[PDB]
RNA sequence: UAAGGUGAUAUGAACCGUUAUAACCGGCGAUUUCCGAAUGGGGAAACCCAGUGUGUUUCGACACACUAUCAUUAACUGAAUCCAUAGGUUAAUGAGGCGAACCGGGGGAACUGAAACAUCUAAGUACCCCGAGGAAAAGAAAUCAACCGAGAUUCCCCCAGUAGCGGCGAGCGAACGGGGAGCAGCCCAGAGCCUGAAUCAGUGUGUGUGUUAGUGGAAGCGUCUGGAAAGGCGCGCGAUACAGGGUGACAGCCCCGUACACAAAAAUGCACAUGCUGUGAGCUCGAUGAGUAGGGCGGGACACGUGGUAUCCUGUCUGAAUAUGGGGGGACCAUCCUCCAAGGCUAAAUACUCCUGACUGACCGAUAGUGAACCAGUACCGUGAGGGAAAGGCGAAAAGAAC
RNA sequence: AGGACCGAACCGACUAAUGUUGAAAAAUUAGCGGAUGACUUGUGGCUGGGGGUGAAAGGCCAAUCAAACCGGGAGAUAGCU
RNA sequence: GCUCGCCGGAAGACCAAGGGUUCCUGUCCAACGUUAAUCGGGGCAGGGUGAGUCGACCCCUAAGGCGAGGCCGAAAGGCG
RNA sequence: UACGGUGCUGAAGCAACAAAUGCCCUGCUUCCAGGAAAAGCCUCUAAGCAUCAGGUAACAUCAAAUCGUACCCCAAACCG
């Protein structure tokens, strides 16, 4: 499947927080970060052929994270964007661990 | 290798080691995962070779 | 009355607009004079 | 860039230490020519808490910069500019204008 | 455009009736149309009449043409 | 070349690397997160969706490829109309996009020095609009004169502030005459003989030598005073190097400038020597595109502002003759002169210093100078259209409260 | 039925009263109507200079416009201490 | 705890004027609260607001933008 | 017990009475200033297909096309 496509770009790391524990029950409902040009369409297929293993659904997430960090008020914004999917019911982290 | 050390091959890395040499951004670069006496952050340090191979396909295919 | 100083983007296609500061010659010197040789920025495109 | 190659021996001159003497330097864009690190006492910085706070109080980064005495090996320190010829092929390393080169 | 054989005239000069006045005198503003021209069509043909007025030593298009050509 | 470096102004930390790609300078080339100037169509600047293809895939789809308005020539196509023409479907190619200002087109004011303001000056400047290149506008004589003559144009001192016009008002403001700068002639309307012979637009080559790396590049010690003696003396030496300011000061003496010897990949300056694609050369014989002008009345810029009237213009209209002359002789016409047939082409002199490069400063040394030292056209007012600041500057070593 | 008589915030504008040394170029407290329309009421594109809609006003129109918030004419005229 | 208040056409609700991410807490005093100052969106260390169906692409327009060819046009620009 | 909660488990579970700001009512009435167009809803053919193609149905699936969603209101980060 498809190698000259926007993955190679789109993906960051994952996102770590408490919704790991607290959400993932009977699923995994676990959190995510992408870049700039993340459109749901290129987040859809980059899983499964990345990181070896295969979501349902995914849910995309306009964050507009404001910062400073220059002493008087200024500094940037970046992309931010969060996401999250579904690495089904049974497989969790039977192998490696991305904490 | 720096790139330039690899020069000779029969074909370049979108053939599919651009995938190989990729998947630790988004796999191991978080906190301390990939490293925490050894490594901190690869990717121009080191690493930069990657990026070099996009203009030379252009270059090449041109030739 | 209703006094006046209020942000709005909708409003910026008859007065405000930056595409319009180069499409009029009247705006097209003062964008120049501002930045290109006024050694500096705008950036409020938003 | 500088021709003149760090093994090498310097003193100050140009300054109140005139006459201590050391080798190699510490060199990186931009420099102050630190000598062999000549200072006396300057203190050191306490923002950790834990146990390490650095008791420190000489050798920390003090100035006389570029050259002021082109290599010493017995007592004076001209001519600086001087280039030379022909050592290595893609440089050059030299010495000082009665003793051709290293 | 109207007299395209000899282009264009809108000049703005005045007509004084006491001393140096500004009352424009040179605007035009008169219009005829259609003649039978050089194949068939008694075709639109615009005049003041100026173009035919001029007309006397054409064969229809030593000077009709001068527009009609590029 | 010569060794260190990660454009930074928290430097914490990785990680290249002193063998000859670690960065970084430089010739040329290559790079697309979407707008895009942007262009299938849409525009409330950062677009949101049409069209049709392509290598190939875990065969979900994919990263990607290309289109428009014009000016101009091929091909196909095609009306109310035998025919004509117009209008589409392509094929090709370049400009439409962007400059402060010059320059060509014209516009373009109000009041205001005139002691009144409906002449003028104001003012061809505010701007706004349109062109197209670095130089232009020009320019090859219905030019100027007295019979002496001059030669595209006019420039430069004059003559002159002369002639010369006026609410007789304030402004505007020539040319000839002399000295000079200058100091040369063709081509069609076209056939022939001649025939890569003269030029240049291009596009590759060698030198003659540029552009900049690489190559370089000067003198001294002691002593009394001494945080730095780089002052003072001594002259122990110095000079086409004694800019200016840096190094903690005042340094011929260390400098960094000069003065001088050596030298590049690879496009490429310009001059030539050439080479490949394209041009026109030589010498006869032919050749002659009037709606052009005239007036009679308007609008006119002209040295002449209404007036008797002056062109070369311009607009409704009218309307000849080929140099066996008359268009005009800065009133009108003699005597008689000069341009010349109304198509196109010319070496020199003028301006724009974008910015960056060489040298002078009874010029700016932050009451200023290009709005400009800044990183200040940036923020303290703006319904805003944007007027733009109060503002020079610790100082060996951030040597920046050890203790 | 009637621009009814008498009804809520969506209306303006009578004199005061604590509005003038402002909460304020305008709004106020126990009060008080025009009661469904000669009502006012809101996103935005047509009125872009000597204006341009008229319950017809010299009031408007940035809040004090008989032409101002423009700075380019222009550091104008100057009988002006 | 103990006894009562202000908004009573509530500063209850979700979000449209884009100004934008400065809500919860973990912790704080200038760069501020004309009192204390513990609180004030002050301000800082974290993170964040999960939309195939919400509404706007769409097919769609009354008013009104632009618009082939054009009636015209000083250069501008006007009306369709 | 991290003093937020979550861990284990669990009653009862019927009818009357009275009014909407809302549901039915693009019903149905009453009065006239006279309440705007392309569509879905529902079907007629034109061509041209025409032993071909189309659409409607049981059930199997995949695509579900860049925002925004945070504080905030009959109204202190709008404006004043």
């Amino acid at each position: 499947m498809i190698r000259e496509e926007r993955l190679l770009k789109v993906l960051r790391a994952p996102h770590v927080s408490e919704k790991a524990s607290t959400a993932m029950e009977k699923s995994n409902t676990i959190v995510l970060k992408v870049a700039k040009d993340a459109t749901k369409a290129e987040i859809k297929a980059a899983v499964q052929k990345l990181f070896e293993v295969e979501v349902e659904v995914v849910n995309t997430l306009v964050v507009k994270g404001k910062v400073k960090r220059h002493g008087q008020r200024i500094g940037r914004r970046s992309d931010w964007k969060k996401a999250y999917v579904t690495l089904k019911e049974g497989q969790n982290l039977d192998f490696v661990g991305g904490a | 290798m720096k790139a330039k050390e690899l020069r000779e091959k029969s074909v370049e890395e979108l053939n599919t080691e651009l995938l190989n040499l990729l998947r630790e951004q988004f796999n191991l670069r978080m906190q301390a995962a990939s490293g925490q006496l050894q490594q901190s952050h690869l990717l121009k340090q080191v690493r930069r070779d990657v990026a070099r191979v996009k203009t030379l396909l252009n270059e090449k295919a041109g030739a | 009355m209703k006094r006046t100083f209020q942000p709005s983007v909708l409003k910026r296609n008859r007065s405000h607009g930056f595409r319009a500061r180069m499409a009029t010659k009247n705006g097209r010197q003062v964008l120049a004079r501002r930045r290109a040789k006024g050694r500096a920025r705008l950036t409020v495109s938003k | 860039a500088a021709k003149i190659r760090r093994d090498d021996e310097v003193i100050v001159l140009t300054g109140k230490d005139k006459g201590k003497r050391g080798k190699v330097k510490n060199v990186l864009s931009s420099g102050k020519v630190i000598v062999e690190g000549i200072n006396l006492v300057k203190k050191h910085q306490k923002p950790v808490p834990a146990l390490n706070q650095p008791g420190g109080i000489v050798e920390k980064e003090a100035a006389i910069q570029v050259s002021n005495v082109a290599i010493f090996n017995a007592a004076t320190g001209k001519a600086d500019r001087v280039g030379f010829r022909f050592e290595d092929g893609k440089k050059v390393r030299f010495f000082k204008s009665n003793s051709e080169t290293i | 455009m109207k007299k395209d054989i000899h282009p264009k005239y809108e000049e703005i000069t005045a007509s004084c009736s006491c001393g140096n006045v500004m009352k424009i005198r040179s605007t035009v503003g008169h219009d005829l149309n259609l003649d039978v021209c050089s194949k068939c069509h008694p075709f639109f043909t615009g005049k003041q009449r100026d173009v035919a007025t001029g007309g006397r030593v054409d064969r229809f298009n030593k000077r009709f043409n001068i527009p009609g050509s590029k």
